[PDB]
């Protein structure tokens, strides 16, 4: 949901 | 016509022990308590009281080992913390954040409650960590119990089962946990406007399209409305209100409006992308009080911009009040609509 690494 | 606020700053006490500005912050709450002072609502608010969930009550949504497990966190060393944590999609735990999400759902009871007996017409819940990502056996996307969803089965256990719970997670992420929990229930609509830009957008699962109609009896009874390639904003929720949620809601007719209200959907979230206004937050809650005589519970869930979320959930609260609505097309939201319309026409008559 946060981090930008796609499904976070 | 009384409006309850329930709002504690015990919940602010949930947080990321390596990231002290992780987006899902304390101050979220706080911040948004802070503005409805300052644009006078508190005032005009009936204080409900916060209170834990019962162990019991989590049950009502949540299997015996993800509570148990959940308990268990409140007693670990920052090691253990940090590996369980990492156990999950998206979250962080802190020595306090099982005792949040309790007062986090007991506050939604408490409000329920008192809005189903008649002490309030509506109400509104500060409250943090959120819900609506959490499943019946794991937490997930900030969330450890689904607040909204066990206030959903709460609020049957105080009237009757059959009683009709309407859900709308506008949230902009889809509530995977929710949806899942009442999938074959009909006596719980569960409707999600969300960004899902063909499942590559959080939490990643084709479960959010709009072919996902709901299961045995409750085919019909979950609608799914995402959206694709599109910075969505005002006039796409206002569309998507006007086609599917308020036609469909007004069939089945509800008798309490659960509002799973993240505000990450908002202008300037930094998780969204998208931009609804405050002022659009205003007529969506507008819309929804027409259902259930007004009986309507507003959660927060999501919304990461502290001005963004607490102007919006303030206009919500405002709109509670009965003040009047201030003043207000993307092809691909067209396609989305037309999608949900298709899937959803044969079980409502409405379409
Ligand atoms: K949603
Ligand atoms: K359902
Ligand atoms: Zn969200």
């Amino acid at each position: 949901x946060y981090x930008x690494s796609x499904r976070v | 016509p009384i409006t309850g606020l329930v709002y504690d700053q015990r919940m602010m006490l949930h947080h990321n022990m390596w990231d002290s500005h992780h987006p899902e912050l304390p101050q979220r709450i706080s911040r948004i308590f802070s503005r409805h002072e300052e644009l006078r609502l508190l005032s005009r608010c009936h204080r409900i009281p916060a209170r834990l969930a019962t162990e019991e009550e989590l049950a009502l949504c949540h299997s015996s080992k993800h509570i148990s497990i959940i308990k268990s966190s409140e007693h670990m060393k920052p090691r253990d913390l940090n590996r369980l944590g990492d156990e999950y999609n998206s979250i962080f735990i802190s020595n306090e954040s099982y005792t949040c999400a309790l007062l986090a759902a007991g506050s939604c009871f408490n409000s329920a409650q008192a809005i189903l007996t008649g002490q309030v017409r509506n109400a509104v819940a500060i409250v943090r960590p959120p819900g609506h990502h959490a499943e019946k056996d794991t937490a997930c996307g900030f969330c450890f119990f689904n607040t909204a969803a066990l206030t959903a089965r709460y609020a049957q256990s105080i009237t009757r089962e059959s009683l009709r719970v309407l859900i709308v997670d506008w949230d902009v992420h889809h509530g995977n946990g929710t949806q899942h929990i009442f999938e074959e229930d009909d006596s719980v609509l569960y409707i999600s406007l969300h960004r899902y830009e063909d499942g590559a957008f959080f939490p990643n699962s084709e479960d959010a399209n709009y072919d996902k109609v709901g299961l045995g009896k409750g085919r019909g009874y979950n609608v799914n409305i995402p959206w694709n390639g599109g910075k969505m904003g005002d006039p796409e929720y206002m569309a998507a209100f006007h086609h599917l949620v308020m036609p469909i809601a007004r069939e089945f007719a509800p008798e309490l409006v659960l509002v799973s209200a993240g505000f990450d959907a908002a202008r300037g979230d930094p998780l969204g992308g998208f931009q609804v206004t405050p002022e659009g937050y205003a007529h969506l809650t507008h819309q929804l009080m027409s259902l259930a005589a007004g009986r309507v519970l507003i959660i927060l869930e999501g919304g990461y911009n502290l001005t963004s979320i607490s102007e919006s959930m303030s206009m919500c609260t405002s709109m509670l009040l009965g003040d009047s609505p201030p003043s207000l097309l993307k092809t691909s939201a067209t396609v989305s609509i037309n999608n949900v319309l298709r899937a959803h026409a044969p079980f409502w008559s409405s379409l």
